[PDB]
């Protein structure tokens, strides 16, 4: 029936729930840390991104499913 | 003094120590605090 559309919607939404909060936490922490100490900026960002990216992998996984169920 | 010792053992960051703890490289201007007895008869100290 239309259960595949509900599946696609659930995949995208439930994938988006967690990564949004996590990425907010990452960038908030990095901004606060740089504000405290500027000279460490280029290091924390270098870690920031190699953290941040990992999270969206999960989200992207959902998006991948959000198409695999779609077609 | 030991409070200085402990705290300086930490916060070694030059930017963190940019406040007073920093060592000016140019040293273009310097200042001397001289404490001299107020009344004489002190002997050779006032002059020394």
């Amino acid at each position: 029936e239309g259960l595949n559309l509900v599946a696609t919607a659930l995949a995208v939404g439930l994938g988006a729930i967690g990564p949004g909060v996590g990425i907010g936490i990452i960038v908030s922490g990095a901004v606060q840390a740089i504000g405290r100490n500027p000279e460490i900026e280029n290091r924390v960002v270098t870690y920031m991104f190699i953290g941040i990216a990992f999270t969206e992998a999960l989200a992207i996984f959902g998006l991948v499913i959000a198409f695999l169920i779609g077609f | 003094r030991e409070v200085m010792a402990n705290l300086t053992a930490r916060v070694v960051g030059a930017a963190r120590r940019g406040t007073l703890l920093e060592k000016r490289e140019t040293v273009k201007s310097v200042a001397l605090l001289v404490v001299t007895p107020d009344r004489g008869l002190c002997g050779s100290l006032v002059a020394n």
